[PDB]
Order: structure tokens, then C-alpha cells, then sequence
């Protein structure tokens, strides 16, 4: 079978809506395991500078005990059924997911409902998790790419709820109390902003009746007749430089404003990011890599690593690159990365356009392979697009991307635009904003 | 239509496994019995350089042609090598799978191995070794294997620093000739046709067909080494001789490993059902990480306890974990705990084989070791057939056997073998 | 379950060394970077021993003694 | 010799034709502005008036 | 032990156990944060003595 | 017809003059990037022999002298050692240009 | 911690079309 | 070629009379022909005689 | 103490350009004509300076 | 901060020869504490030692009860005057120690040298014992080094036993090292990669034969003469004389005459040599090996 | 380190040029080799040749009584410390009876040391070093080793 009819032969995702408005979605596969999770529209974009760590600290307090299962009884049940319990939080989406066997689906659904609508916040557990979240904050800024990630978001979306980090500041960690956590839980854990997504060996009618039995009637009321709204976030071209020369390597991230989740140009920008690409010092390709930036970096021994990213949020985003390099090549990689960006802007060529299309197709299918990533895609797609976008539609968009619309969209989003720059470490040779801008345009087009 | 495995054994000894699930991505692996255990004291690191040399010039395809063609079609080529096995895996579109096949077979079977290319690749070998030893767990495990075994499995997965800069094309050619033979190779393909897989195997696999150079049987020695490097966290692996893989005793050892704790299941979890975690947390307030380390190679196995703790509390945590395992060996355990351990092992196996990469790796390893696919239902049946007395016997074997310890950190309070 | 990846749960990527000949379509996580490790100092090469008479006396027979000086080269006595 | 005769170089060239042609028009208008050609500046509807 | 979230790709990627299910480290004591830059209220501490210093003898 | 061709080739080889300095044709090859890549691909002993021959030719040209008659390299012992390496380098370069052209 | 780093306010320097953070750009950035 | 520049110098010294016109035209034609046509063909013939391809 | 010839800026430029310049050992008398051209240039500078001084 | 680079360079220079590394590893695997401490700074400790740590070490161990001021060619009145001027301000005994408990074991470093070094030792007596004197006599009997430039070591029993079954370059000797409360006696073998097993086995069998009692009184007398001559040549120079009187002042607290030293060396009997060799044979072993270790036997293989 | 009395050693530590250097005076019957042996890297041979020749000609041109007294004390201590020991005493006895025909006593050596001062040091150094053709032996990466004409030009000063 060929690629197009194979993508047609991928099974579809059944979506249903309960009476409260929560969206129950599932994809059935031949695996003996299932991945069931709850995706909630809550995050730093909803937090309002006085409860900035509320969602992430609630993610801490989710698995520490509930009303029905207090203490370690819930963890004992998860271990007894052999499941894996995971969670994450972003600036927009908070997810709690369980990997288990197919025969433990009622237990998994009941446990997820207990996590979502029956979380118990004991004060001693709150203090212990405050110590834990401070320690994990120290471990997080011990790492270095997350620091540049948060710095780039701060300098890009300054003055907006999108600049503030997921874990929040340490003062908010120390002053957050149980009343603010309960306010956040009763404000941002509503039914119409939640998706129960299951993938793998899961039968859709069984999942629907289990949601009806356990997870029905979460809140259904806002207790003030007031639904909070997401204001647009202003992107400001800016730069932040955290110079600390004791670190052995420098991390620099340069981005521009992304299109958004529902924008059709996201596929074209992903094609361009596939053309530019990613590299680190452990790649065995050598000087024969098709990516010009990777080939130049490995030929001149410029950087330790680089990557291209396209983060999307509600009608906004961050599109650009992030590289780890020593202090003696930052200007070189800024120059070469800007040259590659404007090369895509002006003289994009059909050969590498088709190469990037093939890379994007391979990346999408290889990521969507796996019950946990396909469940994550289902939940995030029902939260963002309002529907699960089929791989057939993804391949149709990738096929209809050609070189001319690639260079048009690249000139629309990249050419002659003020960037957001985040530098950390020995960044003395990192060029200033005027030189970065003058690299972001060309005098020959 | 999703069909079952199709298995063939060619007259030269090659095993072919195929599964046509009509997946959008075709993924083809080739599994060889050419791990690091098949080197001796004169050519250490040859397996590491061979693993890093999968994108060099081949007979019929240059390095530039291989890299540009695979990256243009969007597929990937990776090498996953453990001490017994090496897997060359290519992945891509079903349309480009033919040229992916010929690239993978050229890389596996016909390496030119020019001297200037490996001379350039030695720096990449240094970089890869440094990145791999950036974390202390890998260093502890390599030191543990070096302590535990004498000749075969004690060879490191990464090149020793004296051997770096000295591996040559003649040694690489000797290793490839002696260990890349058709009796030790298995070609597995997911998403491809069995007929085309068979035909490309028979028209690329005529050059080598022997049994190959048989390796030496692994010999156990025991002992301990210490890396005093002043870290705040002390790592300590205390293992002993266990059963080789493919045994009922190996299954019992796996059940015992999942009983004592074989990794977390809840993010930021307290591990309330792990016996080692319970025994350590009953007396220690500092953070720790205690798990059961099991590694069963086809000749022999290593089973023991892995510990990350603080410098001051390292002795207390190690003693608590060892006392918990000694209590298990005496027989202080419950059938409910044994059943929970079996359920955890079954869930872990099914979660390992539910992904397609893990499915390919499992089918390739099964084809190498036994020559036929054994379905997961039979794995579930034999895991259920593991008894409680077998777990007690395995714990008694670990306690009574002589130990191998690899430790690192600030060891002012870390005990020795005779102090346990 | 006849594979170390399914046999050792968390220790599978420690027991298995994975390196790609060509870059994949999907980037990995924890890319890693060598932080410009230092170089050992260059030293004059010591003579080898091709005969028993030259090798004689090289075996240690006393506790190791270090000696430094203000204007005297350091000596190691075996 | 045969480096610039292929489909990639042909489509790069025809992508760069409008930019190079516009640059040529810039050079032409700048040169006639600097040198004040009668033969061109007597036909534009404004600049021809000051020559008289 | 299998999957952990990725900040840049915004997808659940593969990881080890030690960074998936224990993202908090094994540090004993949570260290304090940095100084408050651009603070409105500043309280300088007296170092030694001014009468003990400023002596060119 | 072949024997006269080899005789005329040997006469030109004598008339060129680089045999009088102890050089070979590969030694007298001008270093283009492909030639430099081939020289880097040469093994240690051929590299050392080539560089010693070049140094001896430079010394003889500085003294404005040539080697004695018995020390001249001959036509039949002139080996084309750089030829396979240079052919491989040009082949790989032409493959790269073809890939960039298509 | 690195999360304590909040970028200070720039409203004394912003142009008239970028004063508020509730209005997105690309309808004024090109005009500027 | 050097001989041809000497001929050109002598002809430029000499006036415009027979046969200095035809000597000058022949000298200039031969000079351009040697410097543009004859020398690269001689180099290619030289490489072929040394058997470089 | 330092080596002034290679530490003084103008002097190290002079040393790297004309004193410690690595030159080929076998260059014949045809290689002198660049220096002869420079010296003739300086001679023309001085001599014509006197001519225009009196011209 | 400027000196730690010199610390690294000095460690590299001292490790330019492999006997230093072998002895460091041998001590590390022979003892648990206070003698497994390397005589050279570890690479992680480079860049980490502070002036406060140096001050603490000096104030804790440079005290008056642990110091001895000796002098050759100087007056006792001047020595006493400078002693009461400078060294009177120190406290007392300072820190005690750690008693240096023994562990045994083995390590094997493969670094691809042309030769293979292997030291196999066991616990022995400490400084100031008739057992220690017997161990020194046994070391000089088995061969503590060569007495002839380019010699064959006819008297050296270990050298003769190894040379009986070899035709390759080698060097075997008896390594003896006594301390305040523990000792290490054993064999040191430098051999080829292929012949390391037979060299080590021949040396160990020679020491085992000595332990069983295959020795004559003439060879014991020759070993005693070697030990007396070596001690007298050590005292012969001013460096060795000053080092000997300083070591005696630290250990015993009183000077012991060379006549008395030679008298007790003569008083060493051959039965004590047999007992010391039996103690080495029956004791737990510490093996430090380095080189190309494909044929070097392990501890349990011996 | 930097604060060594020898200025060649001090500049060697300050500029991090050489691995080691030593000075030798080997004597045979009316013949001798007197000079310096230094091992360095390939990027410091020119610098150490320049500094060594500068120190040689500083001794030849401008000696100093304080450094001459320091060197006399150094040679006194070196002689007595070497003759400490019966084996070096026997070596000196054999070599002295073979070469001088007699054993020169330490009192005679001390008398000659006291006889040496800065003026005759300057005279002897100018006699033996200044404007003299040397013997140079290089081994290893010696491309940066200066030319023989440059060594001669360093072996005479233009300011003296
Ligand atoms: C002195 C004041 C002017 C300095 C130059 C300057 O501002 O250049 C603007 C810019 C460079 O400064 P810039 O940074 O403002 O460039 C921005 C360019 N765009 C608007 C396209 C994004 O110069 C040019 O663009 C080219 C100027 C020359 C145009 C060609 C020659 C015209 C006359 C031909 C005869
Ligand atoms: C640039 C080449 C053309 C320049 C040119 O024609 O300039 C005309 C302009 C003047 O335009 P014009 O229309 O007066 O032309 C003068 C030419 N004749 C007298 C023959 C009709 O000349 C210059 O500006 C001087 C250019 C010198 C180069
Ligand atoms: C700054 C540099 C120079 C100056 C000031 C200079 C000055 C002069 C002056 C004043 C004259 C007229 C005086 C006379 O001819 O009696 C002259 C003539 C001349 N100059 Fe120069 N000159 C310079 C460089 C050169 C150079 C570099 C060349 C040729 C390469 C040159 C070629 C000539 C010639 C050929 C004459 C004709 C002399 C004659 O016909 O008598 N000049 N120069």
C-alpha cells in the first residue's frame, strides 16, 4: 500500500460530548495497552500574577491524596494495577494521564475522575510540596535550556500573562495558600474546558459510559456566571542578556512571533523548520548533512548544538532557533542562522522544499506512533483546533505546500521583523539588537 | 489487513521476520551478534567505532550519497548496541523503503572503512564518549560490568582512552569479517512485504555466510571499585551473579526485581509499594533513590540493588536496602505483593512492546536468540507460572552469591563488601 | 521479554548505547554538549625497555617517596 | 563550467531575475539622475520643464 | 520512565526515569534564591568600620 | 606505433626536466583543493617521501644544480601514487556537484 | 531562581501603538 | 611571445610604411593568438603528454 | 623582560612582514624585482619631489 | 589559585612512570582509610583545595608533639634557641589517625603499555618489630634490586626462578613497605603482555617454596649482608643520615646506633624468614595491575 | 616560579616558554663544549634562543658584583654538596688524577672561587662567548628554531 491510502487506513478518532460539555475522545488500536488522560485549558495564560504557581503547585498536589483515597492509597492502587501515572503543565494546557492495560480501564477512569474533581489539599502536604517545588525550581534553573526558554518568553510576551513561567516565582511559592488553590481549582477546572482522551486498546462506548458513571457533572457551574476570557498577547521585539561567564557554554535563542494554533501557515513554517533543522555534537552525519546550517557548523566547528522550534499558543507563538555554542562562535552562528532564514525567505528551492516535506511527514508519523503520543495529540487537538486533525489532512497540507508559498510565508513571518533574543552565559560576542536586526534583513533581498 | 509474523530461515542461517500492518512508516532493522563482548584485550572500542561508523563510504554507496539520500527521503538510520547485540535500524516512507533497504544492507555488509574517515571519526568518538559519561549512572554501570566480569561482558560499551586514537581500518575489517556473518544476523521489517524483504536479503547476503568467530564464555570475578570524586550524591550498585536470559530462574529474577522496585510509576512519587523504598524511607528523611537492577545476557546475568543517596546517609541507605533484600531471601513477603509485582512486570513488558520501535527491537532480539517469535500471551503465561518460592530462591541466590560493587561520590561513609 | 530493553526498565538506555548515523526527522531530548574539556600537559617521552638489563632495577621495592625543591627537580623514589 | 546548468540553478536564476532587473532599473535611474540625460529627462512630464 | 514533556517541540517526548518521574532532584536542602534586583527599598549593611579604614600611614 | 609513442613520451619526460631534480609527476602536480585532499589522504610513508623529494628539489634549485646522472629518476620507475587518491577525490567532488545541480 | 527575573516596564519609552499589552501587533508594527 | 613584444616595440618605433603595417598586424594577431588560444592548448597537450588523464 | 621585536606593535608588524617572513629558499634573481620596483618607486618619489621643488 | 596548575603538572610528571601509579593503586586497594589516601592530589580535588583547608591541616597536624628538629653541622644550643623561639607555640598531639584498616582486593588498569606491571602484596609487620626485620631480610633474600649494572641477579631467587622459564625482558623484585601500624610485603613483576601469567606464577611459586622452607643458611647470611650493606650505604651520605635520624626521632623518639641496627639484623633468624613468608602466602592479597592485561592472572587464579 | 634568582628562569616562567633548560660545561683534554640544552614546545624555540643569547651577552657586557657573589656561593655549595658522599669522592679522585695529575683540594677550589670576581668574569665571558661560532644540535619540531645566521647575529650585540 502507498502512503496516502495507508494514512486513510489509519483508524479515526471518535468524539462525543457529555451533558456538562466535557469532550470525550478516543482512538482504538490493536494494542493490549491504553493511555487515558484529562487535558484542561488552564495555565500561566490564565494565572494573574498573584496565583502564578497555582496550576503547577496543584499538579504537585494532584497525586498526593484525594477525598476517596487519602495519602498513599491512590499510589498503592496505581502500583497494584501496574499503571504509569504522569502529568505536565504548560502556559495553556494541564494534563494528567495514565498508561495501563486495557482491562483496567474502569479503574483508570475512576482514578482520573478522583484526581480531577476530588483533589484533597492537606496543609502539611501543601508545606511539603512547597519544599519540593522549591527544590525542583533549583533543579530547573540548574538546567540551562529551560532558563533561556523562560527568558525568551518573558522578553517576547512582556506585560502579558504569557511571560510568566509555569512554576511561577519563589515569592508566590512561599505565599500561596489553600484558598487560592481552591479558587483556581473552582475557576479553571470546568467541564467545557476538559477533554478525556483515550488511545490504544480502548472501546469508545465503554469509555463513554465510564465517563458518564464517574466523571459526569464535574462542576457545570461557574458559581458567578462569569467565564474568564483570553485577551490577545502583545509580542514585543526585545532582548534579554544574562551574562554569567563561569558557565562553560552559551545558550542563545532567537525567535519571532508565530502564527497561532489554527493558522494554516503552521504547516509551511514546520516545513521551513524541517529544512533548517537541528543538530548536536553526537550526530554521525559529518560534513555531508543536507542542512546548510548544520553543514557549516560541523565544518567550522562553530556550535555544540542548534535546533529550530515552532511553539504555538492561542493566536500567537514563538518561531525561531536555539543554539548552544562556545563564547567564540556566537556571532558566527547568528550570522549563518540569519543567512539561512533569509535564504528561505528569498531563494527557497524546490529540492529542499520536497526534502523538508518528506522530513515533516516522517516526523509527524513517527511522533504519532505510540499510544501516549497519539493520546496527547488527541487531547491537545480537541483543546486547540476543536477537532482531531487527521493524518490525511496533514499530508494533504504538506503536499500542497510548494516552494513559492514557502518563501511567501517565510517572507511574511521572518523577513524584516523585530526578534526576541534570549542569551545566557558567556554571551559577550552575541551581537546586539541592531546587528541581529541587520541580519534579519538583507540589502539585496 | 494486520497479519501475524512471517518467519523464514535461509540456507545461510539468516532469520527473516516480517509483519505487514500497512503502517505509514516502514521500519527495517538488522540485528547482529557483534556486541562489545566479542572483542578481547587487543581491539577494545572497535564496536564503538563500528557503531559510530554507520555513515561511512560503502561498496556501492559513498558516505555523502548515503547521508544525503536518507535525509532527502526523510528517513533515519540509527545503531543501538548493547554488550551482546548491535541493531541497525532504518525508518522511512513505504515508497522509499527500497533505497532504505539497499543503504542499510550496504552499511551492514560492505563497509569500505577508509583510513582517513576513521581518523576523522575518532574525534566524534571522543565527543560521544564524553556525552555518554556526562551522567554518573552510565559510569557506575560500566564500572560495575568491569568489576563483575573477567573477559567477555566486562568490555566497556565505549572505547577506552588508551585505545582511542589507535583503532584502525584493519581491526575494523577483522571485526566485521569475524562477527558480521549470516548465521548471526536477523533481518526484521515492519510495514514491508515478506517477499521483497526475502529477495533483498538473498541478493545482498551472499558474501558472508559462515558461523563466525565464537566468543569466549563470560567469567565472574566479583569485587568492588570506588570513584571518590566528591559528589554530593553517592551512587552505589551492589550486584551478584544471576541466571542467564531465557530461563525460568531469569523470569523469577525479573519478578523479584519488580517486587523490590524496578523504577517509579508516578511522577514525583513516594514509591509506597516498593519494598526497598519502604525499608529506606522508614529510617531516612533525606532524598534517595533505591531500585533493583537486573541485566540478563545470554551467557550470564547480574542482579542487585542500585542506590543514589547523600554522602552521609549512603551507608544507612545501602544497609537498609540490603536488609530488605535479606528479609525477602528469608521469606518475609506476601502473595499479594508477588501478584502486584507480576502485574507490574506484565504492564512493563506490554508497554515496552506496544511502541513500534520496541516491537522491532523485541522481534529482532527474539529472532537472534531463538529464531522464532514467541507471542506476548505466552510471556504473560510464563510470568504467571513464576512461583513465590522461585522468587525466594532467587533472593537467596543473590544474598549467598559473591558481590560486585561499583560506587562513586564522596565515600567517607560508604561501606565495603565485608562491612555488609 | 527476551531483550534487555524489556528486561531492565529504567536501565535500558544505560545498558544500550544508541548513536544515529544520520539525523532523524524528530529531534531528541537531552542533546548534550561537551563543555570544552581540558588537555593534559605535554611531557617528554620516557624511554622504553627492550632488554632485561635495562629493565632491571625498575621494579619497586620501597615505599613511594616524593621530593620537591625550590630549585631542584621533583624526584619519585620507589 | 557545467556548475550553473541545472534545474536548481535555473530556478534560483529565474527567482533572482526580478530582483536583479529591479536593481538594474535602480542603477539606470540613478545614473540618469546623476548625469542628466536630455534623451531620457526630456520625456518625463515634470523634469523636462527646467531644461526649457 | 518512558515519556516526559518537551518545552520546545510541545510534545511528549522520550526520556529516562530519572528526568520523567523525578524531575525534582535529590538535593538535600533547597538553597535560597538570588538577590532582589531593581528593589525600591535598599538596606546596606555596615562593613567593619569607617574609622578603622581610610588610613594612609 | 605504440613503441614510438613510448619513445617520444620518454624523450619528453627527459626534456621536461623534473626527473633531473629527483621529482615525480605527482610531486610536480600543482596543489588544487582536490590535490590537497589527495595528499591528506596519502599514507605516512608516501607523504614523507614526497615532502623529502620536494625539499631536495628546492635545495637543488637553490644551489642551481641537478642530481647526478645515476640519481635521476627514470620513466619506468616513475610511479603514479597520487593518481588513485586524486581520482577518488575528483569522483566524490563530481558526485557532490551532481547532487547540488539536480 | 531564574523565574524571579521579570522584565521591567517600558511604558515611558513605548510608541503610541504599543502602549497596551492586550492588543496584538502586526497591525501597527508594519506602520512603525 | 616575448619575441613578439620585442617586434611590437620595434614596429611602434618604426613609421607607417611598407612593410611595417603588415608586420604590425601579424605581430598583434600572433600576440593575441598566443596569449589567448595557443597557450591553453599547449597546456592541455602538455598534460596529455604527461598522461594526467 | 619581553622580546621587543615581536611585542612592540609597529615592530612586530615589521618583524612579521619583512624580518621573520617565511620566504622560499630557492627563489632566483627574478624575485628581486619587486624590491627593485619598490626602491625605484621611492627613488622616483624623492627625485621628482626635488624636480617639483624646482619646477 | 596560581599553584594548582603546578599541582597538576607535578602529578603528571610523577605519573610519567608507571611504578608511581601502580604503588598508588596498590595502596588504594590494600587499605580502606589513611593509607588508601593518594600521595598525589586527585583530579577532582584539583581546583577545590582552599587556603582555609590548608590552614586547618597545618594547625591540626603541624604541632610540637609531631615535629622533630634535627641538624647536621649545627650547635645544640642554637637548635634549642630556635626551637624555643619558634616551635613552642604549638598545642600537642593533634589528631590521632584512622589505624589504616586492611581490605585486600585487586584492580587492573588496561592502558596499552609495552610492558605489564603487577604488584601482589599482603599485610606485614609495622616499624619496630622483629617480624618487620624478618620481612626486610626476606625481601633482600628474594631480591630488593640489582647490585650489578647489566647483571643477571644470580643471588636473587625470584629473578632466577622467573628467568628459568623465560627468554623475554622482565624484572621481578620483592616490594616491602612498613609504616606506623601496618605493613605491605609482596612481589613486583614487570613483564611482557603474553608472559605476564607465567612470570607472576613463577614468582609466586618461588615465594611459596621459600614459605615451605626451601632455603639455606648461606643465602640467609647473604641476604643479611645485603641488608646491612644497604643500610650502611643509606646512612653513608648526609641526606640519608639526616633522613634516618629524623625518621628515628619521629618513630622511636630516641636515636638508635647503626651498630645496634646491624646487631638486630644479624639477630634475625631464618625461621623468622620462613614465618614471614608463610604470613605473606596465607594472608589476604592486594593486586594492582596495569598494561595490556589479556594474560595477567586474577587473584583467585593464583 | 617567577621569583627565581636566575633571570632566564624568571622570564621562562613569566612567558611560559620552555619545559626545561640546563647549562653544561663538558671538558676534555684542551677541548670543551660549553653552553645550554633546553627542551620546549614548537612555539617558543625562537624566544628561548633569543633570551639565552641575551643572557649570555649580558654576562659578557655588564656583569654585577651581587649576582657574581650569588653564583660563587652557588658553585661553592654545589661543589661541597656533590663531594658529600664517598662514591662521588672516589669519582672526583679518579677523574682528578686522570685529568689534572693531582687531586685539587677544596681549599684550592675555594681560593679560586674567591679569586673570581665580576671583572674577570666579564673578560672570560667575552673571550669565550662573544662573537664565537657555535655548535647547534636540534631534534624534534625545530622549524621555529632560528637560522644559523640569526644565531650568530644573536651571538653578537650591536650596542656593545
Ligand atoms: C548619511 C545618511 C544616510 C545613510 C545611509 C542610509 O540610511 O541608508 C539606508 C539603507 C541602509 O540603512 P537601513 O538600516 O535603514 O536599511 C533599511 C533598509 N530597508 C528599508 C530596505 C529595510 O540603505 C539602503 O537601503 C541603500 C541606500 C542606497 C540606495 C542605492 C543608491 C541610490 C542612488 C543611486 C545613484
Ligand atoms: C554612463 C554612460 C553614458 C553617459 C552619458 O551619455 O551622459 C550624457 C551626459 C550629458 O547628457 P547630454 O544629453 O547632454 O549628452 C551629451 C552628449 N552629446 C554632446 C554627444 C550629445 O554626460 C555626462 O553627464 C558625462 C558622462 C561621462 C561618462
Ligand atoms: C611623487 C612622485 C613623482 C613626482 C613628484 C614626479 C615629478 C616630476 C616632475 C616635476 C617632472 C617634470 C620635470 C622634468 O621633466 O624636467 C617629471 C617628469 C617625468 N616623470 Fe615624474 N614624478 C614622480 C613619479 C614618477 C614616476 C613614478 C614615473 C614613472 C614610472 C615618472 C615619470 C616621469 C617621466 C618619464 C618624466 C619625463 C622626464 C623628462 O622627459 O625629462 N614620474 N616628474
Amino acid at each position: 500500500a502507498t502512503f496516502a491510502q495507508a494514512l486513510q487506513s489509519v483508524p479515526e478518532t471518535q468524539v462525543s460530548i457529555l451533558d456538562n460539555g466535557l469532550r470525550v475522545a478516543s482512538e482504538q488500536s490493536s494494542h493490549a495497552t491504553c493511555t487515558v488522560g484529562v487535558w484542561i485549558d488552564a495555565g500561566s495564560r490564565y494565572e494573574t500574577e498573584k496565583n502564578n504557581g497555582a496550576g503547577y503547585f496543584l499538579e504537585h498536589l494532584a497525586f498526593k491524596g484525594t477525598k476517596n483515597r487519602p495519602g498513599n492509597a491512590l499510589e498503592k492502587e496505581v502500583e497494584s494495577i501496574g499503571a504509569h501515572l504522569n502529568a505536565y503543565s504548560t502556559r495553556e494546557h494541564t494534563a494528567y494521564l495514565i498508561k495501563a492495560l486495557s482491562k483496567d480501564l474502569p479503574k483508570v477512569v475512576e482514578l482520573l475522575a478522583d484526581i480531577v474533581q476530588n483533589s484533597s489539599l492537606e496543609d502539611s502536604q501543601i508545606e511539603k510540596e512547597r519544599d519540593v517545588i522549591l527544590r525542583e525550581m533549583q533543579e530547573n534553573d540548574a538546567s540551562m535550556q529551560n532558563v533561556v526558554f523562560d527568558y525568551l518568553h518573558a522578553t517576547a510576551f512582556q506585560g502579558t500573562p504569557l511571560a510568566q513561567a509555569v512554576e511561577g516565582p519563589s515569592e508566590n511559592v512561599r505565599r500561596l495558600s489553600r484558598t487560592d488553590l481552591t479558587d483556581y481549582l473552582n475557576r479553571h477546572y470546568k467541564a467545557p474546558r476538559m477533554v478525556l482522551a483515550a488511545a490504544g486498546g480502548v472501546e469508545h462506548q465503554q469509555l463513554l459510559d465510564l465517563a458518564q458513571k464517574h466523571l459526569s457533572s464535574v462542576s457545570r457551574v461557574y458559581e458567578e456566571d462569569a467565564v474568564p476570557g483570553l485577551t490577545p498577547c502583545r509580542f514585543t521585539g526585545s532582548e534579554i542578556r544574562h551574562r554569567d561567564d563561569a558557565l562553560p557554554l552559551a545558550h542563545v535563542a532567537i525567535a519571532v512571533e508565530g502564527p497561532g494554533w489554527a493558522n494554516p501557515d503552521n504547516v509551511t513554517l514546520q516545513v521551513a523548520n524541517a529544512i533548517i533543522g537541528h543538530y548536536d555534537c553526537t550526530y554521525g552525519g559529518g560534513v555531508h548533512l543536507s542542512s546548510p546550517l548544520a553543514s557549516v557548523a560541523v565544518a567550522n566547528k562553530l556550535c555544540q548544538s542548534f535546533q529550530t522550534f515552532n511553539i504555538s499558543y492561542s493566536d500567537t507563538g514563538l518561531l525561531g532557533a536555539h543554539f548552544v555554542c562556545d563564547a567564540m562562535s556566537i556571532d558566527d552562528m547568528v550570522f549563518f542562522l540569519q543567512g539561512q532564514w533569509m535564504r528561505l525567505c528569498t531563494s527557497a528551492t524546490e529540492s529542499e522544499v520536497t526534502r523538508g516535506k518528506n522530513i515533516l511527514r516522517n516526523a509527524l508519523v513517527s511522533h504519532l506512533d505510540g499510544t501516549t503520543p497519539v493520546c496527547e495529540d488527541i487531547g491537545r487537538s480537541l483543546l486547540t483546533y476543536g477537532r482531531r486533525i487527521p493524518l490525511a489532512e496533514w499530508e494533504s497540507r504538506i503536499q500542497e505546500v510548494d516552494a513559492q508559498m514557502l518563501r511567501d510565508i517565510c517572507s511574511k513571518y521572518f523577513y524584516d521583523q523585530c526578534p526576541a533574543v534570549a542569551g545566557y552565559g558567556p554571551i559577550e560576542q552575541l551581537p546586539d539588537y541592531n546587528r541581529i536586526r541587520s541580519g534579519m534583513f538583507w540589502l539585496r533581498f | 489487513q494486520p497479519q501475524d509474523l512471517e518467519f523464514t530461515k535461509l540456507p545461510n542461517g539468516l532469520v527473516i521476520a516480517s509483519l505487514e500492518n500497512y503502517a505509514p512508516l516502514s521500519r527495517i532493522g538488522l540485528f547482529v551478534k557483534a556486541g562489545s563482548r566479542y572483542e578481547d584485550s587487543n581491539n577494545l572500542g572497535t564496536s564503538h567505532l563500528l557503531r559510530l561508523a554507520s555513515s561511512l563510504t560503502t561498496k556501492g554507496a559513498s558516505s555523502f550519497k548515503i547521508t544525503r539520500g536518507i535525509e532527502a527521503v526523510g528517513g533515519k538510520l540509527s545503531v543501538t548496541a548493547t554488550r551482546e547485540n548491535m541493531a541497525y535500524t532504518v525508518e522511512g516512507i513505504r515508497s522509499d523503503i527500497e533505497i532504505l533497504m539497499e543503504f542499510l544492507l550496504n552499511v551492514t555488509t560492505a563497509p569500505e572503512f577508509r583510513r582517513w574517515e576513521v581518523a576523522a571519526l575518532r574525534s566524534q568518538l571522543k565527543i560521544d564518549k564524553a556525552v555518554a559519561f556526562q551522567n554518573s549512572q552510565t559510569r557506575i554501570i560500566e564500572n560495575l560490568h568491569d568489576v563483575a566480569y573477567k573477559n567477555a561482558l566486562a568490555n566497556p560499551l565505549y572505547c577506552p582512552d588508551y585505545r582511542m586514537g589507535k583503532i584502525t581500518s584493519e581491526e575494523l575489517h577483522y571485526f566485521v569479517q569475524n562477527h558480521f556473518t549470516s548465521a548471526r544476523m536477523a533481518l526484521v521489517g515492519l510495514g514491508v512485504s515478506h517477499s521483497v524483504l526475502k529477495q533483498v536479503a538473498e541478493q545482498f547476503l551472499n558474501m558472508r555466510g559462515g558461523l563466525g568467530l565464537a566468543g569466549a564464555k563470560a567469567k565472574y570475578r566479583g569485587g568492588e571499585i570506588r570513584e571518590q570524586n566528591g559528589d554530593n550524591l553517592v551512587h552505589a550498585a551492589i550486584v551478584a551473579e544471576s541466571a542467564a536470559i531465557g530461563n525460568a530462574e531469569a523470569n523469577a529474577f525479573s519478578v523479584l526485581q519488580h517486587l523490590l522496585g524496578a523504577g517509579p510509576h508516578i511522577k514525583r512519587g513516594n514509591n509506597t509499594t516498593s519494598l526497598l523504598s519502604q525499608s529506606v524511607a522508614k529510617g531516612s528523611h533525606q532524598p534517595f533513590d533505591v531500585s533493583a537492577f537486573n541485566a540478563s545476557y545470554s551467557d550470564s546475568g547480574l542482579f542487585g540493588i542500585y542506590t543514589i543517596s547523600q554522602a552521609a546517609a549512603a551507608g544507612e541507605v545501602i544497609n537498609a536496602a540490603y536488609n530488605q533484600v535479606k528479609a525477602v531471601a528469608q521469606g518475609n513477603l506476601s502473595s499479594a505483593d508477588v501478584q502486584a509485582a507480576k502485574n507490574k512486570l506484565k504492564a512493563g513488558y506490554l508497554m515496552s512492546v506496544e511502541t513500534s520501535e520496541g516491537f522491532l527491537s523485541e522481534i529482532g532480539s527474539q529472532a537472534l536468540a531463538a529464531g522464532s517469535y514467541m507471542p506476548p500471551s505466552t510471556v504473560l503465561q510464563q510470568i504467571d507460572s513464576v512461583a513465590d518460592a522461585d522468587v525466594v530462591k532467587a533472593a537467596k541466590k543473590f544474598v549467598s552469591g559473591k558481590k560486585s560493587m561499583a560506587a562513586s561520590g564522596n565515600l567517607g561513609h560508604t561501606p565495603f563488601l565485608d562491612e555488609l | 521479554m527476551l531483550s534487555v530493553a524489556a528486561r531492565s526498565g529504567p536501565f535500558a538506555p544505560v545498558l544500550s548505547a544508541t548513536s544515529r548515523g544520520v539525523a532523524g526527522a524528530l529531534r531528541p531530548l537531552l542533546q548534550g554538549a561537551v563543555p570544552a574539556a581540558s588537555e593534559p600537559p605535554v611531557l617528554d617521552v620516557k624511554r622504553p625497555f627492550l632488554c632485561r638489563e635495562s629493565l632491571s632495577g625498575q621494579a619497586a621495592a620501597r615505599p613511594l617517596v616524593a621530593t620537591v625543591g625550590l630549585n631542584v627537580p621533583a624526584s619519585v623514589r620507589f | 563550467l557545467s556548475r550553473f546548468l541545472g534545474p536548481r540553478y535555473r530556478e534560483l536564476a529565474r527567482n533572482w531575475i526580478p530582483t536583479a532587473g529591479m536593481w538594474g532599473t535602480v542603477g539606470a535611474v540613478g545614473l540618469v539622475w546623476a548625469t542628466d540625460w536630455r534623451l531620457i529627462l526630456d520625456w518625463v512630464p515634470y523634469i523636462n520643464g527646467k531644461f526649457k | 520512565m518512558y515519556y516526559k514533556f518537551s518545552s520546545f517541540t510541545q510534545k511528549l517526548a522520550g526520556a529516562w526515569a530519572s528526568e520523567a518521574y523525578t524531575p525534582q532532584g535529590l538535593k538535600p536542602v533547597s538553597x535560597x534564591x538570588x538577590x532582589x534586583x531593581x528593589x525600591x527599598x535598599x538596606x546596606x549593611x555596615x562593613x567593619x568600620x569607617x574609622x578603622x579604614x581610610s588610613g594612609k600611614n | 606505433s605504440s613503441k614510438w609513442l613510448d619513445g617520444f613520451r620518454k624523450w619528453y619526460y627527459n626534456a621536461a626536466g623534473f626527473n633531473k631534480l629527483g621529482l615525480m609527476r605527482d610531486d610536480t602536480l600543482h596543489e588544487t583543493e582536490d590535490v590537497k585532499e589527495a595528499i591528506r589522504r596519502l599514507p605516512e610513508d608516501l607523504y614523507n617521501d614526497r615532502m623529502f623529494r620536494i625539499k631536495r628539489a628546492l635545495d637543488l634549485t637553490m644551489r642551481h644544480q641537478i642530481l647526478p646522472k645515476d640519481q635521476w629518476t627514470k620513466y619506468e620507475e616513475d610511479k603514479f601514487y597520487l593518481e588513485p587518491y586524486l581520482k577518488e577525490v575528483i569522483r566524490e567532488r563530481k558526485e557532490r556537484e551532481e547532487w547540488a545541480k539536480k | 531562581s531564574h523565574t524571579d527575573v521579570k522584565v521591567p516596564d517600558f511604558s515611558d519609552y513605548r510608541r503610541a501603538e504599543v502602549l497596551d499589552s492586550t492588543k496584538s501587533s502586526k497591525e501597527s508594527s508594519e506602520a512603525r | 611571445l616575448v619575441a613578439n613584444l620585442l617586434i611590437l616595440t620595434w614596429i611602434g618605433g618604426q613609421p607607417v610604411e611598407h612593410p611595417f603595417i603588415i608586420i604590425g598586424q601579424l605581430a598583434s594577431i600572433s600576440y593575441f593568438s598566443i596569449i589567448l588560444i595557443l597557450m591553453p592548448i599547449s597546456g592541455i597537450i602538455e598534460d596529455k603528454m604527461l598522461k594526467l588523464y | 623582560m619581553t622580546n621587543m621585536r615581536k611585542t612592540h606593535p609597529l615592530f612586530k608588524i615589521i618583524n612579521h612582514s619583512f624580518i621573520d617572513l617565511p620566504a622560499p629558499s630557492n627563489i632566483s634573481s627574478w624575485w628581486n624585482f619587486g624590491s627593485l620596483l619598490g626602491v625605484c618607486l621611492m627613488v622616483q618619489i624623492i627625485t621628482g619631489l626635488f624636480l617639483a621643488m624646482h619646477y
